[PDB]
């Protein structure tokens, strides 16, 4: 019930990107597109979070070489900070 | 990659100071080995600036620090620097030494021997700089430390003599102690060096006697910082020690000229010295009073011997830390019977104590602790 | 006892750490610690001051008995 | 108020030695004045600057 | 008993109960003792780091995990003195066979 | 800003690389970008720029770090912060 509730809140109506990449048709699948999603009836979320910065380390010497990552805020996509 | 880690003079800092293992564990009280440092290098630097301005000969000591205490800027502030310096670092040499007895980090061998050799060291040069203000308690407790160094029978007179520079107390006694307390504190700083360095051989210690390999947190930024606290705070309590009451652990009775006929009804070393001054005054015994101060020193290098226990700090150990606080008070009751005259009852209690101390020191910690041990079903 | 890289063969252990300047420098300084300090000193004093009111009892005892047998003018 | 000091006196190592050097001189002079105003202030009376004033 | 009663309120007073500690954490390192430290079990020495881990990190905070933490009186798993006695046995062994 | 455009021009090729650049390019754009616009915003920044947005991202911050495995040679976090910024050593 929980996985059904979760299929039908998330992958549903706004947030959808159908792609098709080469020596093909716009219209056409545009056409067919609109044949096979018709009657999607699909009509709060995607909020900013805290960047806190702290420190974890797992000491366990059974391992055969060290794997260390530091990492600081970064921008995101809508900036030339980003470029 | 670093000038740090390669140049070798910082690879000698780094593996000092920078990247030194230390543990995440110790309180204020494992500040002290770098208050005693600190107040070292005080002492040097104040010490190097009253002998720039002193001259050292009978007549000229008394009034060569008359001159330093009202002509020169400042320098009665740094004259009241270096004695209460001395009596801070005496403190902290005390609160170091409690601190190595009391959480057992005196399992260690080379470092407590040369810890010992510290303190012999450090005893003899602050009596040699006592006995540079020339003052009347000063000339008589000079006649007192040299006379039980004649103390010692076939030996005693010539080696006296041959240390005094004459059969009397000479303007070349003051000279000589002018020079090796002039001297001293550069072999001390060079036997701490010496200590540092067989301690970063063997590596640092944790209230609770566990070792503490897993929780090696290097000494900069933390330990720095928490010896800067500490220092401030001690130079603090040093500046209100000289400059709000000067004399209350500087005794009055020392801003006399040395007259040699002048036998004033008190006398004792600086309070300090005050428990190395009653034991000999316990047991009326000459050779055996000398021989009872070389022995509560020897006893106290003898320590490691003593340790039978499987635990290392007394920190898990209830019974026989209380007996160590029973040591405690008793060390602070043979300085309130040196802060009190010589008196046939309070040699009574005197030698109660000091017999009490060696009954504590010698007998009843291994035997205590030992029951200790077989109590905890071992 | 040497530096680091050798000392101890460990696993199995996770250790969680905070930048400082997220945190408060004294939380519940007046209302935690004040408690935490009171609990230690209440342990250990009735153990490690008993020793001093003997020092303060021979104190005022031998004081005493000094003065009595030193003022029988 | 907060930022703004970041902005100008935390940024680079000189700058933060230069404001805290000149924080130190106008301390002196703040320092000295209030130390001694206070300090001759508690002892007013039989101070040598009342005898100075008369003589 | 009298001096079982005194062993059980000496383990009250002791303290490391308090600390989350046990039979096999307070011992001090001569060289046999590191050496019976070397011959132990791995699940055994794991907790016993973590167990030293704890009580490091606790003892700098000098907080004190609450009443239903502690380690109880005789729910002890004890589990050193076993290695310790046979390196002893071997070690005294070893010293007896010079002396002879 | 030469690896940078020999990167993104060797990867829009092939089938996957070029589709999934339409994916998530139309995740949160709301279009797609061409090669011709990351080119022009390649071409917009000099030194000065780059040294603005490394005193703006990167001095003396309040990282995260990760450490796994037999690390016991990585010095406490105050050290990296302050190593972190240059006080010119
Ligand atoms: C090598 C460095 C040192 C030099 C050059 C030095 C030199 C002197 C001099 C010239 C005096 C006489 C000043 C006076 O009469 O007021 C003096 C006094 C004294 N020094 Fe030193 N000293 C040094 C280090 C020390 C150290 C390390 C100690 C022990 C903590 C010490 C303990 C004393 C004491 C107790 C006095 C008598 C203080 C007083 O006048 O009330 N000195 N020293
Ligand atoms: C001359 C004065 C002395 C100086 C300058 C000095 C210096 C130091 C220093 C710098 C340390 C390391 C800091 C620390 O405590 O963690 C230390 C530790 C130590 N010192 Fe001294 N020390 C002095 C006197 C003594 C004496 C008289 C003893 C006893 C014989 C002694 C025994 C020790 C011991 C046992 C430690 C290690 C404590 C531990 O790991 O728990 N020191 N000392």
């Amino acid at each position: 019930a929980d996985l059904t509730e979760y299929l039908s809140r998330h992958y549903k109506a706004p947030r959808m990107v159908l792609a098709a990449a080469g020596g093909l048709e716009h219209r056409q699948l545009l056409d067919l597109a609109q044949k096979h999603f018709s009657g999607l009836s699909g009509t709060p979320t995607l909020t900013p979070c805290r960047f806190t910065g702290s420190e974890i380390r797992h000491r366990e010497d059974g391992l055969p070489l060290a794997h260390v990552a530091i990492a600081v805020e970064g921008p995101g996509w809508a900036n030339p900070d980003n470029v | 990659i670093n000038i740090r880690k390669t140049h070798p003079l910082m690879k000698i800092v780094n593996n000092a100071f920078i990247d030194l293992p230390a543990p995440s564990n110790i309180s204020s009280w494992w500040n002290f080995g770098s208050l005693l440092g600190i107040c070292l290098i005080l002492q040097i630097l104040t010490g190097l600036f009253l002998a720039m301005h002193y001259t050292p000969d009978t007549t000229t000591a008394f009034s060569s620090v008359t001159h330093i205490c009202r002509d020169v800027n400042y320098g009665w502030i740094i004259r009241y620097m270096h004695a209460n310096g001395a009596s801070m670092f005496f403190i902290c040499l005390f609160m170091h030494v409690g601190r190595g007895l009391y959480y057992g980090s005196y399992t260690f061998l080379e470092t407590w021997n040369i810890g010992v050799i510290l303190l012999f060291a450090t005893m003899a040069t602050a009596f040699m700089g006592y006995v540079l203000p020339w003052g009347q308690m000063s000339f008589w407790g000079a006649t007192v430390i040299t006379n039980l160094l004649s103390a010692i029978p076939y030996i005693g007179t010539n080696l006296v003599e041959w240390i005094w520079g004459g059969f009397s107390v000479d303007k070349a006694t003051l000279t000589r102690f002018f020079a090796f307390h002039f001297i001293f504190p550069f072999i001390i700083a060079a036997l701490a060096m010496v200590h540092l360095l067989f301690l970063h051989e063997t590596g640092s210690n944790n209230p609770t006697g566990i070792p503490s390999d897993t929780d090696k947190i290097p000494f900069h930024p933390y330990y720095t910082i928490k010896d800067i606290l500490g220092a401030i705070l001690l130079i603090l309590i040093l500046m209100l020690l000289v400059l709000f009451t000067p004399d209350l652990l500087g005794d009055p009775d020392n801003y006399t000229p040395a007259n040699p006929l002048n036998t004033p009804p008190h006398i004792k070393p600086e309070w300090y010295f005050l428990f190395a001054y009653a034991i000999l005054r316990s047991i009326p015994n000459k050779l055996g009073g000398v021989l009872a101060l070389v022995l509560s020193i020897l006893v106290l290098v003898i320590m490691p011997l003593l340790h039978t226990s499987k635990q290392r700090s007394m920190m898990f150990r209830p019974i026989s830390q209380c007996m160590f606080w029973i040591l405690v008070a008793d060390l602070l009751t043979l300085t309130w019977i040196g802060g009190q005259p010589v008196e046939h009852p309070y040699i009574i209690i005197g030698q109660l104590a000091s017999i009490m101390y060696f009954l504590i020191i010698l007998v009843m910690m291994p035997v205590a602790s030992i029951i200790e041990n077989n109590l905890l079903k071992w | 006892g040497r530096q680091f890289g050798h000392l101890t063969r460990v696993r199995h252990v996770i250790t969680y750490s905070l930048s400082p300047f997220e945190q408060r420098a004294f939380p519940h300084y007046f209302s935690k610690g004040i408690p935490n300090v009171l609990r230690r000193t209440r342990a250990c004093i009735l153990r490690v001051a008993p020793p001093f009111v003997v020092f303060y009892l021979v104190y005022t005892w031998g004081t005493q008995e000094f003065e009595k047998s030193k003022r029988k003018n | 108020l907060t930022a703004r000091l970041y902005s100008l006196l935390f940024r680079r190592t000189s700058t933060f030695a230069l404001t805290i050097v000149v924080g130190a001189l106008f301390f002196e002079r703040a320092f000295d004045q209030g130390a001694d105003a206070i300090y001759e202030h508690i002892n007013e009376g039989k101070l040598w600057k009342h005898i100075k004033h008369k003589y | 008993k009298w001096l079982e009663g005194i062993r059980k309120w000496y383990y009250n007073a002791a303290g490391f109960n308090k600390l989350g500690l046990m039979r096999d954490d307070t011992i001090h390192e001569n060289d046999d003792v590191k050496e019976a430290i070397r011959r132990l079990p791995e699940n055994l020495y794991n907790d016993r780091v973590f167990r030293i881990k704890r009580a490091l990190d606790l003892s700098m905070r000098q907080q004190i995990l609450p009443k239903e933490q502690w380690t109880k009186y005789e729910e002890d798993k004890f589990y050193l003195e076993p290695y310790l006695k046979e390196v002893i046995r071997e070690r005294k062994e070893r010293e007896e066979w010079t002396k002879k | 800003k030469n690896l940078l455009r020999n990167a993104l021009v060797s990867h829009l090729d092939g089938t996957t690389p070029v589709c999934e650049d339409i994916g998530r390019s139309l995740l949160t754009y709301g279009r797609r970008i061409p090669l011709a616009e990351w080119e022009s915003r390649i071409a917009e920044v000099d030194a000065r720029v780059v040294r603005e947005v490394c005193s703006k991202y990167f001095y003396d911050q309040c990282p995260a770090v990760a450490g796994f495995g037999p690390i016991e040679q990585l010095p406490d976090y105050n050290r990296i912060r302050s190593g972190m910024f240059w006080l010119r050593f």
